């Protein structure tokens, strides 16, 4: 699943 | 060139509009990120996580109660509306307009947008920690215990509400603790939603990006999928384009957008 803001 | 854009606009049959915090900002909504976005001693990144909630659910809810209530006095701006009327007008012509938004303030709905995809969720929904149920909720206050809590002054006293007295699930047999149905830091997006959005961007023949940039999350996940099909993309934000430089309409969405969609 897609981490939000790409985990960043 | 605006007239160039309108020429596309004219033809478009399936339009998708992606919206970032630029637009919720224009309606005077705090995002709590970067300079002077504090809430008491904290910023979002500190509080909008599952660890914070786990550790100190009163404080996180205090935070989200505030954000819920500040909405009572923030209204949709002209961009919100222009979109909503657009969707409506084009709907009647058998054309389609869908919104994909990272915002959680429900302003699109309050403007009358219908086919909206809230990919970070919404402040006015709750999910149950116990049974997982998602239910609309705009109660003010959301629960008595929180009445007049969540003040943002850095020296406010913690409410330190017993977890039992925070918002609970109403299915009785359940009584689970509720959290906001928002995507926190370190959480994944809902795949059901993303599959839909994908389907929608695969069908669209024009794409707008509003109050954020194609280059940054979350626009970045998708604008590529559409651009690579050769579909035009139009940004409306206040980020700057360098001299030597698909369309980009610098300025507050409130101003730039409604003429564009007329
Ligand atoms: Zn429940």
């Amino acid at each position: 699943g897609v981490l939000k803001e790409y985990g960043v | 060139d605006l007239t160039a854009f309108r020429e596309h606009f004219a033809k478009a049959k399936h339009i998708a509009i992606i919206t970032g915090a630029g637009v919720s900002a224009e309606s005077g909504v705090p995002t709590f990120r970067g300079p002077g976005g504090f809430w008491r001693k904290w910023q979002a990144q500190d509080l909008a996580t599952p660890e914070a909630f786990s550790r100190d659910p009163s404080l996180v809810w205090e935070f989200y109660h505030y954000r819920r209530e500040v909405m009572r006095s923030k209204m949709p701006n002209p961009a919100h509306l222009a979109i909503a009327e657009c969707e409506a007008r084009l709907g009647q012509q058998g054309r389609s307009v869908v919104i994909i938004t990272q915002n959680i303030d429900e302003l699109h709905h309050r403007a009358g947008s219908k086919h909206v995809y809230e990919i970070h969720g919404s402040l006015f929904k709750t999910r149950c920690m116990s049974c997982g149920e998602v239910k609309a909720n705009h109660k003010s206050p959301i629960c008595p215990a929180l009445d007049g809590k969540g003040a943002p002054d850095p020296n406010t006293k913690e409410a330190r509400i017993p977890v039992e007295l925070l918002p609970r699930c109403e299915r009785k047999s359940c009584n689970g603790l509720l959290r906001p149905h928002v995507v926190w830091f370190g959480e994944t997006l809902d795949s059901d939603i993303l599959t839909a959005v994908e389907r929608e961007l695969e069908k669209c023949d024009l794409c707008l990006v509003v109050g954020t940039s194609s280059i940054v999350y979350p626009a970045a996940m998708f604008a590529p999928q559409v651009a690579s099909r050769g579909v035009p993309v139009a940004e409306f934000n206040m980020e700057c384009t360098p001299a030597t430089q698909k369309y980009h309409f610098e300025g507050p969405c409130g101003s730039t957008l409604p003429p564009a969609l007329e």
